[PDB]
RNA sequence: GCCGGAUGCGCAGGGAGUGGUGCAUGGCCGUUUGCAACACGUGGGGUGACCUGUCUGGUUGAUUCCGACAACGCGUGAGGCCUGGGGUGCAGCAGGCUGUGCGACGGGCGGCGGCAAGCUGCAGGAGGGCAGGCGAAAACAGGUCAGUGAUGCCCUCAGAUGCUCUGGGCUGCACGCGCACUACAAUGGCGCGGCGAGCGGGAGUGCCGGGAGGCGCGGGCGAGGCCGUGGCGCAGCAGGGAUGGGGGCCUGGAAGGGUGCCCUGAACGAGGAAUUCCUAGUAGCCGCGGGUC
């Protein structure tokens, strides 16, 4: 029994769930591209892609989706049996990072002002129930010298296990008639014990008490 | 004569699987062996942090550990399906042996 | 094989290479006074009578594999006669045992009947057996 | 050029299904098609410059689509 | 009839041991009785447990011990703590218990490692 | 009556068949410090990008 | 050699470039950090920049806390945390394996300090600063355009700064320097016998050969050393193994590569000014395995 044929294969699953979330964001760059995942170790291997809009993507009536679907029977000889893909909307538009990030790129492409296109994020993920959101774009933005500009509020966490949890980040790169501009959107999730909005589990350092009457 | 193997990458779904499985398999057979666990056979790599030759030795090493578990009984063919359509709603990966 | 252990290890080598060499029962090769015994070796070994020394230790290790339960091959074997060599100015790594005379000595081992074959692994037999008890009675 | 025979090949080819080729150019007898890899490549590049068909790259392979608003064109 | 198990271990050396009421006291560590050990240290640190306790103690005791990894002192504190783990470990089970917490008391206050595992294990630095 | 060597006027039939070279980075075309470890053949700055996504963990 | 000089009617323009620019950039990484700092809401002080909050003192690895306080409440970082390590409760199964928990908090005690925070000794205990991980704000004209189907701009594009092939170089050598290796030996070296690890768990076998190596089957591994003992015996010596000669092989299309055999047997007899690393299973010694291949 060989361990180094057991790990392989595992990331050989890996390696193909990598190059599809990096094919869906350079295919859905028109779209919002929220991220994918995966369920590939049955015999039907089902995709869930996550982009803002439902209607669009699937296109001409599952004509494209199935067109983008039969060239993925060709390209991955590893389960190229039986992959489904269907398109799924995010619940929440602003807690997604991606999302954000996209969006104040399409701000950019517009020529609209990063600091009139950074509040209207920040304020959206706000009233949106987000805990805490941190906007960093960096760029040539004003002149040939590249400033890293840095809007931040509320409660972000930066270290421990609820790192993983409460706080995903987005990176989205725009190309411009200047040169390259970056913009990272972290958001922090709000707590909710159904996790369609955050994290189950809450904050370590977080503690209830009960009450005496 | 079967052997009913699962290997996975992560361990709070794995014992979920095993878990309503031997829910599944008691109320088929009481001489049904209890799960059991193999080696969790684990890999690390090892990797430069810097894109370039600027920086200390600053190597960031990342883990992977696949999990496995077993089941072993004798059984009928119509059991063994039905015990496979069990086991697809399910991200672990199942492969079976017959002998 | 308790008793194996009862008796002093060297002073069991002696009088088992004394056994194989009054026998007969190992043959010298041609070239066995100038034997390297290893690559990582710097000389050929001091002792006039270094071969059945070693068919002794070698016979000895089919004893106590036989007495773990366990098969021992010619290539295995030759590791546990490996020496770290000298490599110059480069650090002394360890290198195996020579492994053409420890094939042929256990050839010799073969005619006498004290190790016969079991499937592609030599294991000792009964004849191996019965002669190391009535040494190590003497011992 | 190229011959006009596996042109039409993967011309005719493209109007019922999209095909993907790498860019391994050592690699010859794409897997669909098994014609030279250099080949098939500089034709769906005369296509993007005729602005035909779509081109998507990710990892070493491009995912060229023939988009529904050409296709009755041709 | 009458047969414990007790393990010790220094390092990464394992060692078990198994305590029988035999005809006469005997320690064959590793299938070697324990007069023909050619580790002469191996043999004083088992023997010094025995001038401890005492022979009275050791009547009919046949200690039967294995032991595995570490290298050649490492497997000498293995086998001295798991001698000494598997005789308390019979006078608990087959013998009067206040005496096994004579022979404790006795051993602990000798030395610590006798009884109790070495937590010192190899920690390894980084780069 | 020597074996010619098949191939082209040197000796090699097939170059790109051994050493760094014949084998590159699966995402950005590179020879530069490819992991052939597990058979992953992605290079060292990239493995970074999708570590995690394989399903690696830092830890 | 070859034209991935597409495409729009020789030109236009795309595309390509390990060409240039990291002082045009993204991303990533380094360094400040092996740090403990950073900030908001409101209020107060000042015309104001600012200050207080964020502190006299005490304390902590920590702006960690105690406390006094024109501040009060918060937030990042710190902590909490996550992983491995030791102890054992239960459960399951078969160099034993992996789930689930428990176990340590500085709790107890003594003495300092007393709204104290805490410090320190001992007992108990498997354990009383274990090893890692994530790692704030701000920077730096830090490094990377040679990781990139990440890229602006400039230059090149047919006698090309494109690709590819072959050969050579990146391995040149009066010399300067960094980091390591092996040593200068007797606490050693050499020759046999004996005992022999962990990470990593795929590999042994039979035959040929003196070795390297070869061949044929093929579910399948273990070190320096240490102990015992024989020789040498203070010697540029059986220390040292540099350099070189002749032969045998391996890999490859191709040896300057590796390995093996024999022989030659250099400096080096403890290393100037200087200077690095390190507090316990640690330094050091000693091998082994993995990445590269
Ligand atoms: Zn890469």
């Amino acid at each position: 029994v060989s361990t180094k044929q057991v790990l392989s294969k595992f990331i050989e699953k890996g390696i193909m769930k990598a190059e599809l979330n990096e094919f869906f964001s350079k295919e859905f760059e028109d779209e919002v591209y929220s991220g994918m995942e995966m369920k590939p170790h049955e015999i039907p291997v089902q995709i869930t892609v996550r982009v803002n809009k439902t209607h669009e993507v699937i296109g001409e009536r599952k004509s494209r989706l199935n067109r983008i679907k039969h060239v993925l029977m060709e390209r991955f000889p590893l389960l190229r049996t039986g992959v489904e893909i269907n398109v799924e909307m995010v619940k929440n538009k602003g807690l997604c990072p991606k999302t954000q990030a996209e969006y104040i790129k399409a701000k950019l492409i517009e020529n609209v002002p990063f600091r009139r296109a950074v509040n209207s994020v920040m304020r959206s993920i706000k009233e949106s129930g987000a805990q805490g959101c941190v906007i960093i774009v960096s760029g040539k933005l004003k002149g040939q010298r590249a400033r890293s500009v840095k809007y931040a509020d509320g409660l972000l966490i930066h270290t421990g296990s609820s790192k993983e949890d409460y706080v995903k980040e987005a990176l989205s790169v725009v190309h411009l008639k200047q040169g390259v501009i970056g913009i990272k959107v972290r958001i922090m999730l709000p707590y909710d014990p159904e996790n369609v909005n955050g994290p189950s589990k809450v904050i370590s350092d977080k503690i209830k008490i009960f009450e005496p009457k | 004569s079967v052997d009913i193997n699962l290997e996975g990458t992560s361990v709070e779904e794995i014992e979920k699987v095993c878990r309503d499985f031997y829910a599944y398999a008691k109320t088929l057979v009481p001489d049904m062996g209890g799960v059991k666990r193999l080696q969790t056979k684990k890999g690390k790599i090892t990797t430069r942090r810097s894109p370039c030759g600027e920086g200390t030795n600053t190597w960031s090493r990342y883990r992977i550990s696949v999990h496995r578990r077993s089941f072993s009984a004798h059984l009928y063919p119509s059991v063994l399906e039905k015990f496979a359509t069990f086991l697809k709603g399910s991200n672990v990966e199942i492969s079976l042996v017959i002998k | 094989m308790k008793e194996l252990f009862m008796v002093r290890a060297d002073a069991l080598n002696e009088a088992l290479a004394g056994y194989l060499k009054s026998k007969n029962i190992v043959k010298l090769p041609e070239n066995f006074d100038i034997i390297k015994t290893s690559h990582g070796k710097q000389r050929a070994p001091s002792d006039k009578d270094w071969y059945y020394k070693r068919a002794a230790s070698i016979f000895r290790k089919l004893l106590i594999a036989m007495h773990e339960e366990k098969r021992i091959g010619v290539k295995r074997l030759s590791r546990k006669y490996g020496c770290a060599k000298n490599r110059g100015s480069r650090p002394s790594k360890h290198v195996d045992g020579s492994r053409g005379h420890i094939r042929k000595i256990m050839q010799d081992l073969e005619r006498a009947g004290l190790i016969v074959k079991d499937g592609n692994y030599r294991k000792v037999s009964d004849m191996g057996i019965i002669e190391t008890g009535q040494l190590i009675s003497q011992i | 050029l190229i011959p006009t025979k596996n042109i039409l090949a993967v011309k005719r080819h493209m109007l019922e299904k999209r095909c993907i080729v790498v860019e391994d150019t050592p690699k010859g007898n794409h897997p669909v098609l098994n014609i030279p890899n250099l080949q098939v490549l500089n034709i769906m590049k005369s296509l993007v410059s005729k602005r035909y068909v779509k081109k998507t790259f990710c990892w070493r392979h491009g995912y060229y689509f023939l988009e529904d608003t050409a296709v009755d064109v041709l | 009839e009458k047969k414990v198990i007790a393990i010790g271990q220094k390092k990464t050396a394992k060692a078990r041991s198994e305590c029988m009421e035999g005809d006469v006291f005997s320690v064959t560590v590793n299938n070697v009785p324990l007069r023909l050990l050619p580790d002469d240290m191996m043999a004083s640190k088992l023997r010094d447990i025995i001038t401890r306790v005492g022979l009275k103690y050791f009547e009919n005791l046949v200690f039967s011990i294995t032991v595995r990894g570490g290298g050649p002192v490492s497997k000498i504190y293995a086998v001295r703590q798991a001698f000494a783990k598997s005789l308390v470990a019979y006078y608990g089970t087959y013998m009067d218990e206040w005496t096994r917490q004579e022979i404790r008391s006795n051993l602990l206050s000798f030395d610590k490692f006798t009884l109790v595992a070495d937590p010192r294990r190899a920690e390894p630095k980084k780069y | 009556n020597i074996k010619i060597k098949p191939g082209s006027y040197a000796g090699r039939v097939d170059t790109r068949k051994f050493g760094r070279g014949s084998r590159s980075c699966r995402a950005c075309f590179t020879h530069r410090g490819i992991i052939r470890q597990y058979n992953l053949y992605l290079c060292r700055r990239c493995f970074r990008e999708y570590a995690l996504e394989i399903g690696f963990k830092k830890v």
